[PDB]
């Protein structure tokens, strides 16, 4: 699953 | 295309655990800066070992890049979309600088500390960990036990931060970060999180 880091 | 560390020029023979990561890294073929990606490495190499070695069991890598995440063609269809938890508009995954989760994950050199597109305290741990959720792990942050230590302790570590009080995964992702950081990190998660840090502690003993 794409997970990006915090914004 | 991207060379495996352990085929690259790169001396990497003082890197703890050197011999797993350089089945799992991936570096660019075009030149890039020495220095940033031997302090990725290096920070890496701070997990560890029986963690590192179940990642290489399950065909993860770690490919660090001098360009956008979304040119590689595994991250080419996140083109101009949101990314998951970001508010509409204010993001696409073309400015994200790295992303964890499958079997491969994109570290864009240069972007490591807060602020450098991002917010965490370390870009290629929050990535990596993850792929060590998700793959490594199958899905622990889904486990009852994390479920209660997330409602308990998220709001003591990222208080009123509705990204890290909202997914779970990325509150894993991030408590991992802080545990593998510096001594500095490690102790503000055990000092405000005890539970959260018992939990991280634990997963070198899951992983053998
Ligand atoms: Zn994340």
């Amino acid at each position: 699953e794409p997970l990006p880091p915090p914004p | 295309h991207g060379v495996l560390l352990e085929e690259s020029g790169l001396d990497v023979q003082t890197i703890p655990s050197h011999d797993v990561l350089g089945r799992i890294v991936i570096v660019p073929e075009t030149d890039f800066s020495f220095d940033e990606a031997n302090e990725t490495i290096r920070t890496l190499a701070r997990i560890d070992r029986r963690i590192l070695e179940q990642a290489a069991n399950h065909h993860i890598y770690i490919q660090l890049l001098t360009n956008p995440i979304t040119d590689e063609p595994i991250a080419r269809h996140l083109r101009g979309k949101t990314p998951r938890g970001y508010v509409p508009g204010s993001k696409t995954w073309d400015e994200v600088p790295g992303i964890g989760g499958a079997h491969l994950v994109l570290v864009r050199l240069g972007h490591s500390e807060k602020g450098k597109g991002h917010g965490s305290i370390n870009l290629e741990l929050h990535a990596f960990a993850h792929s060590l959720d998700y793959i490594v792990f199958d899905h622990i942050h889904e486990t009852d036990e994390f479920q209660a230590l997330w409602r308990e302790e998220a709001p003591q570590l990222f208080p009123r931060e509705y990204f890290f009080l909202t997914y779970p995964e990325e509150y894993f992702a991030e408590s991992f970060a802080y545990y593998y950081v510096s001594e500095k990190t490690q102790e503000t998660l055990r000092m405000a999180a005890p539970r959260t840090y018992t939990f991280i502690r634990q997963l070198a003993e899951r992983a053998s």
